[PDB]
């Protein structure tokens, strides 16, 4: 549920 | 050939056939030459779609599993756990595949600060995805390998990239997630994310025409995490 | 076992792993017994997701192909066409797979008006998906086989189901698409769709508690097509 | 581009 780098 | 493979990767991406995009980009990686920014990005998108499909499946199945544990249906539990394990096998194979491409091909041929940080951060991400579902020794080894790669990427990024650079920010965002989700360390996750965000705010004049939208988006994510975590 | 397979099909559907949902439901079909409404629907969703992925890929790649024909890049054309053909091979294999399950297992064991219409309409749909990309003889044979199945489904539906029944409406909608997209017959497509819609409007008292939302949605699609086509 | 039965 944390945000990581999107793609 | 390299241009043809890129083209095939781009067709597969348009058709949303990410397995094929991976196979095409893996062949580029296998040429043992520095990838362009475009090729790096195609390769990273390909694998993030391939693994991201199974991570999303894993999380759905694990939540289903958690619901069923709360109602004690053990016939159901049997099938849910067997199904989870199968998805875990796939996650392992996929992470192992890119981690081999990184170790064999990408990292040895990388000769710019930017590419080295990108590939080490990728190595950190793929161990971290191993760590998400790992228990026991496997979890410790994945966490240690992830940590080492993210420190290695951080060492290069701190010396070679401006604090606003999107790969350096992307590294800070994912390494902070790593501290949060894998090391169970909300305090260290918050410090890293806050430091990265403050250092970029301090040097906003280093924002590049090429990637100011990418930097801004990552900085907003760093903020959204800090919100989520405090 | 049959209940277990259903459960596994439902887990695969939640995880969006439609290949596996297909394998589970194909095993149910292979038991040579009448499927429940739920099982019929699980089977049809499974295959519609599996084939629908490749149809969406096919249409993207074909549009890319059409753009490139307009700019005459022939190196590119080569790869786009080879990529299309590969997706066509997959579409063929998938349609052939369900069409065999329909002929071997489903249609022989079907003993209610509703199930017979559902499976014949399905046969009509899968030949029609063959016809979408077929040229030449293959297109004619797929179109003829689709027509035969949709007439067979229509014969049963006209005698056995109310005009508001969602499978009868669904059959009218898809058979009208067939006349439009495969037989190139906007006039016959319009008549069939308009007739189906008028017959249901005439008998709205036959709307079932179980499926009035399904009927209403199909009737709106029949209307949206008629809009699109006139 | 015509609509067929959804799923």
């Amino acid at each position: 549920r944390s945000f990581s780098e999107p793609f | 050939d390299r241009e043809d493979l890129v083209y095939q990767a781009k067709l597969a991406e348009q058709a949303e056939r990410y397995d094929e995009m991976v196979e095409s980009m893996k062949k580029v990686a296998g040429m043992d030459v520095e990838l362009t920014v475009e090729e790096r990005n195609l390769l990273s998108v390909a694998y993030k779609n391939v693994i991201g499909a199974r991570r999303a499946s894993w999380r759905i199945i694990s939540s289903i599993e958690q619901k069923e544990e709360n109602k004690g249906g053990e016939d159901k539990l049997k099938m849910i756990r067997e199904y989870r394990q199968m998805v875990e096998t796939e996650l392992k194979l996929i992470c192992c595949d890119i981690l081999d491409v990184l170790d064999k091909h990408l990292i040895p041929a990388a000769n710019t600060g930017e590419s080295k940080v990108f590939y080490y951060k990728m190595k950190g991400d793929y161990h971290r995805y191993l760590a998400e579902f790992a228990t026991g020794n496997d979890r410790k080894e994945a966490a240690e390998n992830s940590l080492v790669a993210y420190k290695a990427a951080s060492d290069i990024a701190m010396t070679e990239l401006p604090p606003t650079h999107p790969i350096r920010l992307g590294l800070a965002l994912n390494f902070s997630v790593f501290y949060y989700e894998i090391l169970n360390s909300p305090d260290r996750a918050c410090r890293l994310a806050k430091a990265a965000f403050d250092d970029a705010i301090a040097e906003l004049d280093t924002l590049s025409e090429e990637s100011y939208k990418d930097s801004t988006l990552i900085m907003q994510l760093l903020r959204d995490n800090l919100t989520l975590w405090t």
